[PDB]
C-alpha cells in the first residue's frame, strides 16, 4: 500500500480526460464529481482528513448540486468530440 | 577588447529557434481558424510562416555576426546592417522591387536606431543616471559622462575638436603680446 498517491495521480489524469470528452453535458459533470472524490482521497492520503470532508460538503454538496440543477432546467447545445473538429487543435 | 563571433554556430542556433518558432506559430494559426482543417494543413495552409521565422533568424544573426567580425568592433551599425538583411528577407515575400528596397532601408534604419540606444529593451543598470556619478565634480578630475564642470581643459578641447577653425592651443590674445 505504498503507491497510493501515484494511483490517485493517475486516476485524476484519467478522470480529467473523461471530463473534457463526454457525450452528454451531465456525464461530464458526474466525472467532475468523481474528480472531487479523488481529490478528497488524496487529501486524506496526505494527512488532511478534515479538508476531505470539507471538500465533500462544500464542493460536492453545494457547487455540484447547483451545477446539476442548472443543467436540468436550461437548454444547452453540445457537439461531441468529432475528430474533424479537434485535431486541428 | 572584443573576441570574434561564432557565425557558424550562432547561425545554427538561430535556425533552430526559428524552426521552433515557426512550428509554434503554425500550430497557433491552425488552432485559431475556421473551415475544414486537419493535422497536416498545419504546413499547407500555414501562409508561409516557418519561412518568415527561419529566414529572418538566419539573415539577422549571420549579417550581425559577420558585420561585427568584419568591422572588429561592436556598436549599433551591426544592428543596422543585420536589420537591413532582415528587411530584405521580409521584403522578398513582396515580389516587387521598390517595396523590397523600402523594406530593406526602413527596417535597417529601425534596427539601427534600436541597436544605437543599447540594443536592449530594458535598462542598463550602471549606465543609468540614477546609478552613476552626477552633478558637479567636487574637485578636479576626469569629468565623466553625466557630470558637469564649470571649465573644461583646453587640451581636451584641442584634442577633441581640432586645431583649425577658430580653435587654437593658446588664445589669440596672448599669442600676440608685446614682449
Ligand atoms: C520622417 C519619418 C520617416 C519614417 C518613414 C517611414 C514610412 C515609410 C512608408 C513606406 C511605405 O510606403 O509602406 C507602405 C506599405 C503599405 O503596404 P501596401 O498597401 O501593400 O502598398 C503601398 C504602396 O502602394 C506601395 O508603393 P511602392 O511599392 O512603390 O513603395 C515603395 C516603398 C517606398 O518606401 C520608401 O519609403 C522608400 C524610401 C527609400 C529612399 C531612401 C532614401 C534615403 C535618404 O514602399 C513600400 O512599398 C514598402 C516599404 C516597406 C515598409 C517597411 C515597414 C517596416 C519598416 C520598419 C518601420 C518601423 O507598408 C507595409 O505594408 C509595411 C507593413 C506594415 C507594417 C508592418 C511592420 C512590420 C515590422 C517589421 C519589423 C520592424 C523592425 C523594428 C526594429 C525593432 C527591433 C527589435
Ligand atoms: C537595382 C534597381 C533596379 C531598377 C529597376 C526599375 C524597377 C524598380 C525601381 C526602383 C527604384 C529604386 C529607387 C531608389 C530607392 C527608392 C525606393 C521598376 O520598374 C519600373 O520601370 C519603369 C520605367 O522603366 C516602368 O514604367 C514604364 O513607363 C513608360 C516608359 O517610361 C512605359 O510606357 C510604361 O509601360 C511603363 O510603366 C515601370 O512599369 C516599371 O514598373 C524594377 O523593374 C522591374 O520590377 C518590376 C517592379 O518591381 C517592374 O514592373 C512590374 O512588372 C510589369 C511587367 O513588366 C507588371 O506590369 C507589374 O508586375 C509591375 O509594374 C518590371 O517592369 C521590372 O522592370
Ligand atoms: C532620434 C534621435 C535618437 C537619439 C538616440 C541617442 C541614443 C544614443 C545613446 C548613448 C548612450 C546613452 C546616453 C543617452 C542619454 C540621453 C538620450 C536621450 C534619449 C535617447 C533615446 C548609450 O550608449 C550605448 O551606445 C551603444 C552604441 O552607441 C552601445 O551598443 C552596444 O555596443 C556594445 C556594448 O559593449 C555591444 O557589444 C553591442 O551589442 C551593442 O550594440 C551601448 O552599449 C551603449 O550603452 C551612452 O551612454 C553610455 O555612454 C558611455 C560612454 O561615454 C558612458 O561611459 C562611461 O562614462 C565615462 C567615465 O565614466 C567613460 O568615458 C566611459 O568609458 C564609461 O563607460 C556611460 O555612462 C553610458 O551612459
Ligand atoms: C529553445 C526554445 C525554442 C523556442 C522557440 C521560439 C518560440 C518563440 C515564440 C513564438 C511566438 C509565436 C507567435 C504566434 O503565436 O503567432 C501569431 C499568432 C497567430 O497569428 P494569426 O492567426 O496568423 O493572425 C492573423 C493576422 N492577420 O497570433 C497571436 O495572436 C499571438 C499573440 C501574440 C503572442 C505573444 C507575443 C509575444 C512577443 C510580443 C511582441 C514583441 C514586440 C517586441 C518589440
Ligand atoms: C520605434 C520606431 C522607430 C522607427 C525608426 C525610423 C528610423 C529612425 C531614423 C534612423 C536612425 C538610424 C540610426 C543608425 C545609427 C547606427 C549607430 O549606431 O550609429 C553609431 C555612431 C557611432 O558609432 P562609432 O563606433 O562611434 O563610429 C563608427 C564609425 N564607423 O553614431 C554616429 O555616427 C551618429 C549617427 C547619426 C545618425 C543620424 C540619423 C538621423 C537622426
Amino acid at each position: 500500500t505504498y503507491y497510493f498517491i501515484e494511483i490517485t495521480i493517475f486516476l485524476a489524469i484519467l478522470c480529467t480526460i473523461f471530463i473534457i470528452s463526454a457525450k452528454n453535458p451531465m456525464v461530464s459533470i458526474l466525472y467532475m464529481i468523481a474528480l472531487f472524490v479523488i481529490a478528497a482521497m488524496y487529501l486524506y492520503l496526505i494527512g488532511l482528513g478534515i479538508f476531505s470532508l470539507l471538500y465533500i460538503m462544500i464542493y460536492i454538496g453545494a457547487i455540484a448540486v447547483l451545477f446539476l440543477f442548472i443543467i436540468t432546467l436550461l437548454d444547452i447545445n453540445s457537439t461531441e468530440l468529432s475528430v474533424k473538429s479537434n485535431i486541428r487543435d | 577588447h572584443f573576441h570574434p563571433y561564432n557565425t557558424l554556430g550562432l547561425a545554427t542556433q538561430s535556425a533552430m529557434v526559428g524552426l521552433g518558432a515557426g512550428v509554434v506559430a503554425a500550430a497557433a494559426r491552425n488552432s485559431l481558424a475556421t473551415g475544414p482543417r486537419n493535422i497536416l494543413t498545419t504546413f499547407s495552409k500555414s501562409g508561409g510562416v516557418v519561412t518568415i521565422f527561419t529566414g529572418a533568424s538566419i539573415a539577422y544573426v549571420f549579417t550581425y555576426c559577420s558585420a561585427a567580425n568584419l568591422r572588429e568592433r561592436k556598436d549599433g551599425w551591426n544592428h543596422m546592417w543585420a536589420g537591413a538583411a532582415t528587411g530584405a528577407v521580409l521584403g522578398a515575400r513582396t515580389k516587387l522591387v521598390p517595396a523590397f528596397i523600402g523594406w530593406t532601408v526602413l527596417c535597417g534604419a529601425a534596427c539601427g536606431l534600436f541597436g544605437w540606444t543599447g540594443a536592449r529593451f530594458n535598462a542598463d543598470r550602471k549606465a543609468s543616471l540614477e546609478q552613476s556619478p552626477k552633478g558637479f565634480v567636487q574637485e578636479d578630475a576626469h569629468q565623466t559622462f553625466w557630470e558637469v564642470v564649470h571649465r573644461r581643459p583646453l587640451s581636451l578641447t584641442v584634442e577633441q575638436l581640432g586645431e583649425g577653425r577658430g580653435i587654437n592651443a593658446v588664445p589669440i590674445a596672448t599669442a600676440t603680446e608685446a614682449p
